[PDB]
RNA sequence: GUUGAAGCUUGGUUCAAAGAACGUAUCAAG
RNA sequence: ACGAGAACAUACGUUCUUUGAACCAAGCUUCAACU
């Protein structure tokens, strides 16, 4: 069948991400947040989520280090995320989506915006000559509803595939997501993770759901 | 199916000898004439064609089938990788047979393997007829837009194919998307010029750490100087590096 | 191996982190002389103003600049104050306040980049070739703070003690001392440890004491603020930190390494000399006092609590 | 896209050129001091003017509504009272506010009550910063 | 006897599709979305949609795997999309059409252009060095009004053909449509599906229009 | 398609060689700073100018009409004032603009107000990027 | 003794190098 | 009573696969015109 992974991503701080494609004032924030181009909601691209959980999984699935190539790494990690090696192209079983913001309803109950501006500078360590810049980032407490499709084609490896997509989510829990993460931005968390068959009903849907919501 | 190296394409060849009609309008003059001498020329040319070409295609084991033979009719069909480099040694053998007096107009085209041979022969006879009037010594390569003289072919392309083959097989991460991009910007400079030459300079700069600090300079100056003889050079490099 | 730490800053002296918002006399501040400062809304205040015809105090700022703080409000017949977001107390000895960095909910916090830049000051303390391409600080995975309550904010004014404690007219709202705010830092042990950051913090405070506060205390200095304690040798290994609240020129630039009367000479003349001024040994200090004598706390100073997980 | 400020129109084509000729007028008859002498507006005052605009601009830019928020018009009035304070403080910012029709533009931004009018005002003001820093 | 499958496709993420791969500016966006050269509307070909429909159905009408050539796969797929064998050749009962953007004016009421450029990069594992790519994709929420010709010839298999084309559509609902899909683009959902006769009313269009408009 | 900028008229036949000559005049006669030494314009600011042009060049491509809309000319005037502002802060980029005339070129774009003129300007600016990276410029 | 005294500003870096992707097989050849 | 009459260059086909807009940057430096 096909498995649809559904949860939500709350933000604990920050999440500056991306870069537009739009003019900036003298003024004000250059490098703003990457937004929806239609409804002007912030989004984390599924590419950015894919890149960080792929990097964190491929890092952890070796020992905690990696210096290889994206098409030259583990069989499970290519089984999830795909490859383009000239002999074996493993078709990517996972399929992300762009994740636009969800709780604009309750963030307007506080009469706060969707995003803040971060005044943050550089001090020259020789001369103490400052240099300011403004960074736009998303208000902490924002909830993003994300949806991941998983191609149910095998039976022997799905429990293996859902033990390390859960472990990938748990590794990215303890890390940032996009932008100035080592300076304290982009810390996320995951909750209400649920797996649901798209059409029909896979029989081993229960053991996937408790390996997911653990 | 024997040639599992390059593009699976079949080439044919059409040719004739330059200035042959004037050679028989006034064969030998009065003052240095015996009767018997001018016949030896024509029998040497005919026996050269039949016997020498049969022996030449025998000694270097060419995948070439032959139909005609003569100074007005020559039609051979074969693998393109075997009749493209047979044309230069054909030029050399008829050049030093004639002692550099009578030369060759030739026409070579590239065809699908499943193709009507009458259509091939007509199209390549017309291809040579494009190279025939250009008479002068010349060969056209697969289209009327690519007509080269023999020295231009040999010297210019077969060192600007030998340089490309020598350099790009040393590199594991340039061939051949860079060659395709370089071809795409090179074949489109014919209509708009400073745009493509500037993008060419920028992209030769940005590969100068991979293709070579020397090699990008020859690519730039060759694209400035003689770029029709490099677009065909990269094209036949691409065709002989297929699969 | 990505060792994670619950770094807590106990406020050993008031701390400003700023955020880039300045407030003048009329700007929002209800500094009643009950030792209190109330900052008010931006939207609701102005909405109430033009709903009761804002042109009155638009032009009565013109009538009453400079001094108009609450005398406009308390004698225009509307003394109403739900407009305050929150109130802080004040330390004098009236105006020009810049506020603390907040979240969107108006609840302050120490941003992670501030502590990271403070640590970067207190790590690469060697000769300044450690730079933008330093590979050590690609691994310090510091986080933004726990969002501290509004109750620890109280506004302190800028005062400098060069020869006497001279009160500057700048005010800034700061964390009251002995407020503890936690973080979450992580780093690879292949590049830096607990021991490296521990000893580097200790000897930055050692240099900042023994070359500027020791020389600033053997120059003309009393125990007059009785309380501005020297306080290294009990916590000299206790590795005190200075984060950026007007803590001084020396707390930012690194060049008190190696020696004193070359580097103090070149900065305390020349780097001041490109600004405006001409003065000798030494560079001159930045305290902040509080009340019944004063206490003279050194500004922008905290102590690290490196605890694991 | 109009900004009929006090006498004429500057649209979204020559806001930079209007700032250019306004500043070009400033630095050819610079303000004679009230104590006698010449001064220029310093960079910090004019930068504070720009930041004072751009605090509002950051809130305005990401809301697609052509109607400005009722909260935003209040902040435009706060721009007006802030430049009133600084303008009443010093004479150099007083005639810098006078000459470039700053108050006239900000009143016309109250009058139009459209996002694009504010955006073109901010365009104008950052062009004032641009051509002031160019000289 | 010759029907028209009229509906729409909405875009919920991304969707970069098509594209001349010649050369951009230094400049600017690499690999643009192909547009209609006349009207400058970005469009999906019939080829992209037909290939994606035929790929997914041949995963489901197997069931599961697909390691096959396009010809020798099924009967109910060759009946629809055509085959080109020497003697077991079946004329394609479907005809795909080029599908240009229809709700441009509704985007103009939101005052945005019909496409955006998405800044993406790539982090080398050796060096933590970026490699920025600018990819032009259409915006989400653009509607692609479409019409697919179904040239009816046999009556005993119309119901089966339409119900498996319905499951082809709702199978494509859970997958991307062209381009960088696994990086979070190209997710589509089908709406207002209906079938309408050429001239007059044929017969049993209600059963087809209820199995289609499910 | 003419754009007489400061000394010559640049059609779509003689601009890339003009940009080549202008940069070749720069990296053999460089800017002497007001501090004592030699200053070359950094890659980051000239690229910043480049995508400053490009973020409206990406909108001019998908147009059919020759007279550009008021949105496009608004972004062009904004590019001109940003060129002035970044030019004002550091003098190195200031006489980079004054030496290879963007400002005369961009105001000729503001005069002709046609699609093909802005395309010619864009090809001129990117060719300045190209031959800046090529001759002298570190890669 | 009293009173805001204001000045310095993303400097400063780095960049699609991506890698595969033009290509089959149907009437001819035998 | 046209080297002519016929006779669709047609059928099959995903511009697609792999790629974090990243990295380094304490809203901060100075004390002062001001009995």
């Amino acid at each position: 069948m096909k498995l649809v992974i559904e949860g939500t991503i709350v933000l604990k701080t920050g999440m500056h991400i991306g870069g537009s494609s739009d003019f900036s004032a003298i003024g004000a924030v250059a490098s703003p947040v990457v937004r929806d181009t239609l409804t002007r909601l912030p989004l984390i691209p599924g590419s950015s989520l894919k890149g960080k959980m792929r990097y964190l999984l491929a890092k952890e699935l070796n020992n905690g280090i990696l210096l290889n190539e994206p098409n030259n790494d583990q069989d499970e990690i290519l089984r999830l995320f795909g490859s383009s090696e000239k002999d074996k192209i493993r078709r990517a079983r996972l399929k992300f989506n762009d994740i636009k913001l969800s709780n604009l309803a309750e963030l307007e109950t506080f009469n706060v915006s969707s995003t803040e501006v971060k005044f943050e500078n550089t001090i020259n360590r020789k001369t103490a000559v400052a240099n300011p810049r403004q960074i736009e980032r998303v208000i902490a407490g924002s909830k993003f509803d994300f949806e991941i499709f998983y191609n149910l084609d095998d039976i022997k490896e799905v429990e293996k595939d859902f033990e390390n997509i859960k472990q990938g989510f748990d590794l990215l829990e303890f890390d940032y997501l996009g932008g100035h993460g080592t300076r304290g931005s982009g810390r996320i968390a995951f909750e209400n993770l649920s797996v649901i068959t798209a059409v029909g009903n896979f029989e081993k849907i229960n053991t996937l759901n408790e390996i997911l919501g653990a | 199916e024997e040639v599992e190296v390059g593009i699976n394409r079949l080439g044919v060849l059409r040719a004739d000898v330059d200035n042959l009609g004037q050679a028989f309008i006034n064969g030998i003059p009065d003052d240095y004439l015996s009767i018997s001498r001018t016949a030896t020329f024509s029998r040497a040319m005919s026996r050269f064609f039949k016997n020498y070409l049969n022996q030449l295609l025998a000694e270097k084991s060419y995948k070439i089938n032959v139909i005609y033979a003569g100074g007005d009719d020559l039609f051979m069909i074969g693998a393109w990788q075997d009749i493209l480099d047979f044309s230069i040694v054909l030029k050399q053998k008829f050049a030093d047979f004639t002692q550099n007096k009578l030369s060759i107009s030739a026409g070579i085209g590239m065809f699908r393997e499943k193709y009507p041979v009458a259509r091939m022969a007509s199209l390549t006879g017309d291809l040579e007829d494009a190279a025939k009037d250009y008479t002068k010594n010349a060969v056209t390569l697969f289209d009327a837009t690519n007509v080269f003289s023999w020295d231009t072919l040999e010297n210019d392309i077969f060192v600007k194919l030998d340089a490309i083959t020598k350099n790009f097989e040393k590199l594991d991460e340039t061939g051949k998307a860079f060659i395709y991009r370089l071809i795409d910007l090179l074949r489109g400079v014919n209509e708009n010029q400073q745009i493509n030459i500037a993008r060419l300079a920028y992209t030769l700069s940005r590969m100068e750490e991979k293709i070579g600090k020397t090699f990008a300079q020859e690519l730039y100056n060759w694209a400035n100087a003689d770029r029709k003889t490099l677009i065909m050079a990269l094209e036949i490099y691409i065709l002989k590096t297929r699969e | 191996m990505k060792k994670t730490y619950r770094v807590t800053l106990t406020a050993l002296g008031p701390i400003f982190i700023g955020g880039g918002e300045k407030l003048k006399k009329y700007e929002y501040i209800f500094d009643k002389q009950k030792k209190v400062a109330h900052m008010i809304d931006h939207t609701k205040f102005t909405k109430y103003l033009l709903e009761k015809n804002l042109l009155d105090d638009f032009t009565s700022r013109v009538n009453s600049h400079f001094d108009l703080y609450d005398y406009l409000v308390n004698k225009k017949g509307i003394v109403f104050m739900p407009l305050v977001k929150y109130s802080v107390p004040v330390a004098q000895f009236m105006n020009d306040l810049n506020t603390f960095v907040k979240d969107a909910f108006g609840r302050p916090y120490i941003p992670g980049s501030s502590l990271k830049g403070a640590l970067r000051t207190a790590i690469l303390n060697d000769l300044k070739e450690d730079t933008k391409e330093n590979e050590v600080f690609a691994h310090l995975q510091v986080s933004d703070s726990e969002t501290i309550d509004l109750e620890n904010l109280k506004v302190y004014q800028k005062v400098d003690y060069s020869k006497t404690a001279k009160p500057l007219p700048l005010y800034r709202e700061c964390l009251k001392p002995n407020t503890e705010i936690t973080f979450t830092v992580s780093f690879d042990d292949e590049y830096l440890t607990l021991k490296k950051i521990q000893n580097a913090l200790h000897k930055t405070y050692q240099h900042y004491y023994i070359k500027w506060l020791k020389g600033g205390k053997v120059g003309e200095t009393l125990i007059k603020g009785v309380t501005f304690a020297l306080d290294q040798p009990s916590q000299n290994q206790g590795e005190i930190i200075y984060i950026g609240g007007g803590a001084g020129f020396v707390s930012k630039t690194l060049h008190y390494k190696s020696k004193n009367r070359d580097q103090a000479r070149n900065d305390s003349f020349d780097i001041l000399k490109q600004l405006f001024r001409t003065t000798y040994s030494k560079m001159r200090s930045v305290p902040d006092n509080v009340p019944t004598g004063k206490h003279y706390l050194e500004m922008g100073k905290a102590r690290i609590k490196l605890e694991e997980l | 896209t109009e900004l009929k400020i006090g006498n004429e129109k500057v649209n979204s084509t020559n806001f930079g050129d209007f700032a250019e000729k306004a500043i070009r007028g400033i630095n050819h008859k610079p303000f004679v001091n009230s104590k006698g002498g010449e001064q220029k507006i310093t960079t910090s005052k004019i930068r504070g003017i720009l930041e004072l605009v751009n605090k509002v601009y950051n809130r305005v830019i990401n809301t697609n509504d052509v109607e400005l928020s009722e909260n935003i018009l209040a902040d435009i009035a706060y721009i007006k009272v802030k430049i009133a304070y600084e303008s009443g403080r010093e004479p150099v910012v007083k005639d810098f506010i006078q000459r470039t029709a700053f108050t006239a533009a900000i009143t016309d931004v109250m009058n139009q009550r459209t996002r694009e009018s504010f955006l073109l005002f901010a365009r104008y003001v950052e062009s004032l910063i641009a051509y002031f820093k160019f000289y």
